[PDB]
C-alpha cells in the first residue's frame, strides 16, 4: 500500500484584474485626468496682464 | 505543528476617500434679441469661478454669507461679474431644497437674470450663484491627485501641506492657489455655529476652491487591509515551506520558512499595531487560562 | 520597495485544506492497514 | 479505522463586487447623477417671468 | 424587507460535493473493511 | 496515455492598443465688456478645429 | 513632457481685449496642439477612441 504524497496548489488565474479592465474602448477615469489638465499643459494661468 | 492566532491581511485596492467642500459662483451671462412677437435667447455663456479664500475665511466661515460680485481671473485678466448687473451686496446662503443627508449644498440665488428690451435690439443679462457643496473626495495610489463628486480632478495630493515634510508631495499648481490655516473653525451653515479647530487646506482652482481638513499621509493610506482573522490556526513544518491551516475556515496557506519584513511594502505602518491589537483581544477572550504566547 | 498584489480567489487555498485533509486521512489509514496484515 | 467526518465549506470571498467597482478614480455614473440636476438643485426651473 | 446577496463563486459548493463523494465512499470502504477483518 | 508539450490559449478580451497622433488648432473667441472700473467677459467661444 | 504622453503647442497666451469703458471688443487666439495619444480599439475593429 503505498501513500499519497503531497502537493501544492498555485493560485491560478485566467485574467487578473486590470485584464479585467481592460476591455472597453474608453475610460472615464483616465480621458478625464488626461484632459482635466489641458489648461495646465497649453497655457499659463499663473500670469496677469 | 503549532498552534497559535493569525490574522490575515490583503491588498488594499480601493481608494481613499475623504471629505471635502467647494466653493465656486455661477456666472452666467445671457444676450436675448426682443423681436417683434416674441423673444429669442441668442447666446449663454455659463460658467464657474471659485470664491478666493480671503472672501471664505472672512465672510462665509464668519457671518455665513457671500458677496453678490464675481471677483476672478480669465485669459489671465482680471474680470468681474455683478448679479443682475447691480451693486453688490452680501447675501446669506441659504440650503438647497434636496439638502438630504451626506451631499448637502447651500446657494443664494434660485433666479436667473436676463432682460429682452425694445423689439429690435440685443440685451444682456447676467447672473452670479454662489455655491458651497459639501462633496466626496477620492484618491487613488499614489495618492498625488484626487478626483471629486462634481467630476473635477484636483492635480495635488490630499496630503500636501506646510509641515511635518508634507511640503515634498505632489503638486501640479504654483504655491500662491494654495493656503493652509492652522487651527482653523469651520462654520456649519445649517446650525450657524462654528465646528472644532482643524488644519484646513485650500486650492484655488480656475473654477472652484477646494477646501479639505489635512491629515497626515502615515495615518491615512494602507497598503494593507485585514481580511479576516482566525483564532486557531496550525503551522506545520513541511519541507522547505511553513503551511498555515485553519479548519474553521477549511483554508491552508503556505508560506516559505523566512519571516517577511513589511518595510519593504509601501504604506504598511498599519499592519503590526493592528494585528497587535485585535491577536491579544483574541488571546485574552479565548487562550487566557489554557496555553501562554511563544 | 514595493506593492503585494493578491489574486481574486481563495479556492486554490480550500482545495489545498481538503486535498491535506483526505491525504492524511487516507494515509494513516493505509498504514494502520498495512501494520495490521 | 476511523472515519472521516462531515465538513462546511464556507464562501469565502476575498474581494466583493463593490470592492472591485471602488477601485477607480471616478464612477461615471455617480458624476452624471449628482451633476445632471444642477439646475433642479440650484435654481427655480418652474416658475415663469 | 430586506435583499439576498449572491457571491459570484459556486466553486465552495464544487468541493462540498467533492469531499461529500470521496468521504461518503471511503467511509463505507473503510467501514467493509472492518467488518470483514 | 500519451505524453507530450502542450501550449493551452485563452480568449483575447482586451482591446487592441496603438499609438497614434491628434492635431488640432484651439480656436478661443473672448467678448469682453469694458465697464466703468472693470472688465467682463460677456461671451468665450472655444473650438477645436 | 513626461515620458509618453508628449504636446507640442505653440501659443501660452489668450489674447483678449478689454476697450473704452461702455463697448465690446472681441479678441482670438489660435493655438497649435499636437499630442501623441494612445489609441484603442476593440471587437469588430471599425473604431477606434
Amino acid at each position: 500500500l503505498t501513500l499519497l504524497k503531497d502537493r501544492e496548489f498555485m493560485p491560478l488565474r485566467v485574467y487578473t484584474r486590470d485584464e479585467l479592465r481592460d476591455t472597453g474602448l474608453l475610460d472615464y477615469s483616465e480621458i478625464q485626468r488626461r484632459n482635466q489638465m489641458h489648461s495646465l499643459r497649453f497655457y499659463d494661468i499663473d500670469k496677469v496682464v | 505543528f503549532t498552534e497559535g492566532i493569525a490574522v490575515v491581511y490583503k491588498e488594499n485596492i480601493a481608494a481613499y476617500k475623504f471629505k471635502a467642500t467647494v466653493y465656486y459662483k455661477d456666472v452666467i451671462v445671457s444676450t436675448a434679441w426682443a423681436g417683434s412677437s416674441y423673444t429669442q435667447i441668442t447666446n449663454r455663456y455659463a460658467d464657474r469661478v471659485p470664491i478666493p479664500v480671503s472672501e471664505i475665511t472672512d465672510t462665509i466661515d464668519k457671518f455665513g454669507k457671500c458677496s453678490s460680485k464675481a471677483t476672478y481671473v480669465r485669459n489671465n485678466h482680471k474680470v468681474e461679474a455683478f448679479n443682475e448687473d447691480k451693486n453688490p451686496q452680501d447675501m446669506p446662503l441659504i440650503a438647497s431644497k434636496y439638502n438630504s443627508v451626506g451631499s448637502k449644498a447651500w446657494h443664494t440665488t434660485n433666479d436667473t437674470y436676463m432682460v429682452a428690451g425694445t423689439p429690435g435690439t440685443y440685451r444682456t443679462g447676467t447672473s452670479v450663484n454662489c455655491i458651497i457643496e459639501e462633496v466626496e473626495a477620492r484618491s487613488i495610489f499614489p495618492y498625488d491627485s484626487f478626483g471629486l463628486s462634481t467630476g473635477d480632478i484636483i492635480y495635488m495630493s490630499p496630503f500636501f501641506g506646510l509641515r511635518d515634510g508634507a511640503y515634498r508631495e505632489h503638486s501640479n499648481y504654483a504655491m500662491d492657489r494654495f493656503h493652509q490655516f492652522e487651527g482653523y473653525r469651520q462654520r456649519d451653515l445649517d446650525t450657524r455655529a462654528l465646528l472644532e479647530p482643524a488644519a484646513r487646506n485650500f486650492l484655488v482652482t480656475p473654477h472652484l476652491t477646494v477646501g479639505w481638513n489635512w491629515k497626515p499621509k502615515r495615518t491615512e493610506v494602507c497598503s494593507l487591509v485585514k481580511w479576516r482573522e482566525v483564532e486557531d490556526v496550525v503551522r506545520d513544518e513541511y519541507a522547505h515551506n511553513f503551511r498555515f491551516t485553519m479548519k474553521t475556515l477549511s483554508t491552508t496557506f503556505i508560506s516559505e520558512t523566512n519571516e517577511f519584513n513589511l518595510n519593504q511594502i509601501h504604506l504598511s505602518q498599519c499592519v503590526k499595531e493592528e494585528a497587535r491589537a485585535i491577536i491579544n483581544r483574541i488571546y485574552t477572550t479565548r487562550y487566557n487560562s489554557s496555553h501562554v504566547r511563544t | 520597495n514595493r506593492t503585494i498584489t493578491t489574486t481574486s480567489s481563495v479556492e486554490f487555498a480550500m482545495l489545498q485544506f481538503t486535498y491535506d485533509h483526505i491525504q492524511e486521512h487516507v494515509n494513516e489509514m493505509l498504514a494502520r492497514i498495512s501494520s495490521s496484515w
